[PDB]
């Protein structure tokens, strides 16, 4: 394809931030 | 039922939140709860004690109604705030885990006026200099804002600007010169929502709100400018760039025109059909719910996606003419008055967030209507000046009663989905934000008072 | 052949070029015209970009005599080899005197040193005799710099960790460190703000 | 053909007198008979042989390097070497081919240099700090010199400027507290996991301004101001990294004022 | 006019879309799977570049004339 999706993966990366934050510091 | 068998449900977990057990309404999947003070637990159980003795449900059976729905985790969450509301509760809260597909979305949920929020203005100026010029000002601050029902947008729009600003938000906003690269980063979820589609929009929708941007409209939408009156948290106040008392700030509080009323109910019209087809049924019929991976789901969270990002767009235009209004009457550029934006948080708006509950990692889509939306310090989707603060969060009452500006706290992001209240609802601003400060889930910075008020 | 010229100005090929093909040649006229001389704006460009056309020659002509080139495609060898000297010459002009003037032709009082230094600076102690040295070095060209020299003239424990390690020594880098990380976040969320301010300011 | 050569002898720097066109055209119909012609080919063709790597204006010599130098103009070197061409143009052709040759050379070298010195900074050394605070303390280069003599010399500088600045401008370091060799792991591991976890938010941070400009791109005035917009995003944007630089080092060499 | 927004943002093009290009301009390719390194020949050798000012040279004197 010409082009990419960038929105899709800009939700991505928001996702696995989230992720990445919450396994952080709220792990039990 | 009796008053007492209807009390005999109700318990407290600790001094500041109470407890309702399963059976306090039929087919309740886990119990409810609420924040509240001792002043508070008078005012809701007086209503409830009348109510058992009006067309419209108590808070505390609408928290019970609510707390039935499927695909519902945690506890369905009362705010300091709640009171009764069209389907949802004003001021209740309530998750649904996407990963089962028993789960619902809600029209009423989310609210008829789609992402209604509050943006903070901050300007270098002194009470003691605004108040010689007062007049003024609020003079030409009414005259800039066209404010009031059946008021046309001084900026010209049209069917392509309209859907460009559907599709994008505050880019288009900021792309044409009316916002600073600023704006776009204090702003709740940047600006603009992902997941978007213009065409998923009823062009009833759009010939209505073509007209009505940059309008304030009538009901709780102002533009109001007031004087900071104490500060409690200096490291968060200096933070926020307000460092000493007597600093001017602008509140403008406002929403999606008449594209949320008009996306709400051409979506409710269409998920009531498809309720039957869907087999749920639940305790009131204004209670609309349909399963996330449907048809109408997915296209009343692409109209909802699409009125939020217009109240973006119409918010933006708001502070560009006020920016204006500002440097015509001090005859100085609006960048050297330091007019920047604070925060803007939105208080009609259901978002899908990654919240844990039992310690286990979950995808929540949360309704929030009537309540606005916290985080803890260090969250990865919080402008980097509040990573260590704390998201604020500002609570937008009307003429009279003072604003307030609070902080989220990371006890509230394990327990209230990082939620907190929005105003004082259809009760005391004060109460419910002391409520909110002792019950751990926020913590106040600032207080603000009004000096001027432009309301329709 | 044009090896030394295509290499002076950073050819992807140099050793690969070939004047006699077709095809290539036209993708080394457009990587020329849009790398290296850069005459006409971007846009205007798409005529001469468009390689498998026919009537490409055509824009090639109008291209050589918009710059004025003695020669024309009927020697193809020689509009090449005038082309790269009129691109070396592009680049020669940035800094003439410079490029003028080239012509071909664990020790223990290391680390006492270095200890010394550190020492006077207020550096805590380290088990490797390059951290600390790294640490001299910034500290060194943050504070002792003209521009710090000429402008010359809140508790820890109030800010949020975030989550607890259980140390009580600890705590203190992890804050540290997570400050540090915070500034840098921030000096490249203001890069950004500013490179959208420019691209805004042309519209 | 005049005026390129004349642009490259100015840009090469020539005292002699052929600013003038007339004057250099004049000389050039002359051809080789010309004292003034084959010096300025002796004096091109020296530099031209310093720079090859095999290493008199005669037309065998010179014919000889340009066979070499794998001149490519059509018959040139026969030509030259059989002396039966005499047109100017022939002359005006050799000029700009070793001229341009010379030029091509000394741009060669030049960023054949800074390469090397580029690559020789890449190396993490002690080296490179020592330079680094020699150049921004206006010292002597360390490289080549005795250490202990170096820093002599930067212990010697730094008070000079210590005492004539305020005492309370280093400032005391936010680790006051000592850390013994065991913690410096456990610490090291804080500091990966916390540099992983800010590069993410970096990146997302980056394509969050990828997503904007690509909705800036497609505005109606996007489609006729191509020129601006590419001059002044390219190279602010493609400076941006989403690498994250915090180490060790900058916990060590952090002061009290971070820590406000 | 699409053609040149296509090539000047080498940021939302796909990867394969990137690779189809340095194949095309005969750019050798190495670690493919790598986004930077595809990057960095795509601006080293592929993307365009504004319009040069005028040198101060004669040359640029006769074409401001």
């Amino acid at each position: 394809d010409i082009l990419a999706p960038t929105v899709q993966e800009l939700a991505n990366l928001e996702r696995e931030a989230q992720t990445s934050f919450l396994h952080l510091g709220y792990l039990p | 039922r009796s008053y007492n068998d209807e009390l005999q449900y109700l318990d407290k977990i600790h001094k500041n939140c109470w407890r309702i057990k399963k059976g306090f309404v039929p087919n309740m999947l886990v119990e409810g709860v609420f924040y509240v003070n001792d002043p508070l637990e008078k005012l809701m159980f007086e209503e409830l004690r009348n109510a058992c003795r009006g067309g419209f449900l108590p808070a505390m059976k609408q928290i019970g109604n609510v707390a039935a729905l499927p695909g519902i985790v945690h506890r369905s969450i009362g705010l300091p705030d709640v009171h009764s509301g069209y389907g949802f509760a004003i001021g209740n809260m309530a998750a649904f885990d996407m990963e089962n597909p028993d789960a619902v979305v809600s029209p009423g949920g989310v609210g008829f006026d789609i992402n209604c929020g509050v943006r903070l203005l901050r300007t270098n100026l002194d009470e003691g200099d605004v108040q010689p010029v007062k007049e003024q000002l609020a003079q030409s601050l009414f005259d800039h804002i066209p404010v009031g029902v059946g008021s046309k947008g001084v900026i010209p729009m049209g069917a392509k600007d309209l859907e460009e600003a559907l599709e994008m938000g505050v880019d288009w906003s900021l792309r044409e010169g009316y916002a600073w690269a600023e704006d776009k980063e204090h702003c709740e979820e940047y600006g603009r929502m992902l997941q978007a589609d213009p065409n998923k929009v009823s062009s009833k929708a759009k010939k209505r709100g073509l007209p009505q941007l940059g309008t304030l409209g009538a009901g709780n939408h102002y533009a109001e400018i007031q004087v900071v009156d104490e500060i409690y948290n200096d490291y968060a106040a200096k933070k926020m760039g307000i460092d000493h008392k007597g600093q001017v700030c602008v509140m403008i509080h406002s929403g999606s025109r008449g594209l949320g009323h008009q996306v709400a109910t051409d979506a409710l019209v269409a998920m009531e059909k498809a309720m039957k087809r869907d087999r749920i049924t639940v305790n009131d019929r204004q209670l609309a719910c349909a399963r996330i991976t449907s048809e109408e789901g997915q296209d009343y969270l692409k109209g909802m996606a699409a009125a939020g990002n217009y109240a973006w767009v119409n918010r933006s235009s708001m502070t560009f003419l006020t920016r204006q209004a500002f440097s015509k009457v001090f005859s100085t550029t609006p960048d050297d008055l330091d007019m920047h934006v604070i925060y803007d948080v939105s208080h009609n708006i259901a978002k899908v967030e990654e919240h844990m509950v039992d310690g286990r990692q979950k995808t929540l889509l949360v309704h929030r209507k009537g309540s606005t939306r916290a985080f803890p310090p260090h969250h990865p989707l919080i402008p980097v000046d509040y990573q260590l603060t704390g998201q604020p969060v500002l609570i937008g009452g009307t003429m009279g009663t003072c604003s307030y500006v609070l902080t989220g706290t990371e006890q509230g992001m394990t327990e209230t989905f990082g939620t907190t209240c929005h105003g004082a609802g259809r009760k005391n601003v004060t109460d419910v934000v002391n409520t909110c400060h002792d019950a751990g889930i926020s913590k106040k910075a600032i207080k603000l008072r009004p000096i001027a008020v432009i309301k329709g | 052949m044009f090896r030394r010229k295509l290499t002076a100005l950073e050819y992807h090929n140099p050793t690969g070029f070939d004047c006699k093909d077709e095809t290539e040649f036209r993708n080394f006229i457009v990587w020329l015209e849009d790398q290296k001389i850069r005459h006409y704006k971007i846009e205007d460009r798409g005529n001469l970009r468009n390689i498998p056309s026919s009537d490409w020659p055509k824009y090639f002509e109008k291209y050589l005599q918009d710059v004025n080139c003695p020669f024309s495609v009927q020697e193809r060898q020689e509009t090449v080899d005038w082309l790269l000297g009129l691109a070396v010459r592009f680049e020669y002009g940035d800094n003439v005197e410079k490029y003028r003037n080239c012509k071909p032709v664990n020790n223990p009082d290391f680390k006492a040193g270095v200890l010394a230094l550190a020492n006077l600076l207020k550096i805590q102690r380290h088990d490797d005799y390059l951290v600390m040295l790294k640490a001299i070095k910034i500290l060194v060209q943050e504070r002792l710099t003209p521009d710090a020299i000429a402008k010359a003239s809140v508790t820890l424990d109030k800010h949020i960790l975030g989550f607890d390690t259980g140390d009580a020594t600890l705590n203190e880098a992890a804050q540290i460190l997570r400050l540090l990380h915070i500034e840098e976040l921030r000096e490249l969320q203001t890069k950004i703000n500013e490179a959208i301010v420019a691209v805004q300011a042309i519209i | 053909m005049e005026s390129d050569i004349l642009d490259i002898l100015e840009q090469l720097g020539y005292d002699g007198p052929l600013a003038e066109e007339a004057c250099l055209l004049a000389e050039c119909g002359r051809g080789f008979s010309s004292s003034e012609y084959v010096n300025l080919l002796t004096w091109l063709t020296k530099q031209l042989t310093q720079f090859t790597e095999t290493h008199t204006a005669d037309p065998l010599d010179v014919s000889r390097l340009l066979k070499d130098c794998c001149c490519p103009y059509e018959g040139l070197a026969s030509r030259l070497a059989n002396g039966d061409v005499k047109d100017t143009r022939d002359h005006l052709k050799i000029i700009l081919f070793v001229s341009s040759e010379l030029q091509s050379a000394q741009l060669l070298l030049s960023k054949t240099l800074r390469d090397a010195e580029e690559r020789e900074m890449r190396s993490c050394s002690p080296l490179q700090d020592l330079s680094v605070i020699c150049h921004t303390l206006t010292l002597p280069d360390p490289a080549g010199r005795d250490p202990t003599d170096t820093f002599t010399d930067i212990q010697t500088q730094v008070n000079v400027l210590l005492e004539k600045l305020p005492e309370t401008h280093i400032g005391a370091p936010a680790l006051q507290r000592s850390i013994s060799a065991e913690q410096w792991e456990e610490l090291e591991k804080i500091n990966s996991t916390l540099s992983a976890e800010y590069e993410c938010r970096r990146r997302m941070l980056i394509k969050r301004l990828d997503v904007t400009v690509q909705s800036f791109s497609w505005s109606d005035r996007a489609k006729v101001k191509i020129d601006q917009m590419a001059r002044a995003y390219q190279p602010k944007r493609h400076s941006l990294s989403v690498r994250s630089s915090v180490s060790l080092a900058h916990l060590l060499a952090a002061r009290r004022d971070i820590c406000n | 006019v699409s053609k040149v927004d296509l090539l000047l943002h080498p940021e939302l093009l796909s990867q394969e879309f990137i690779q189809l290009m340095l194949q095309e301009r005969n750019i050798a390719v190495s670690d493919p799977e790598d986004r930077d390194r595809l990057t960095g020949l795509y601006l080293q050798h592929v993307i365009p570049l504004p319009q040069r000012e005028l040198p101060r040279s004669r040359w640029g004197k006769r074409m401001e004339k």
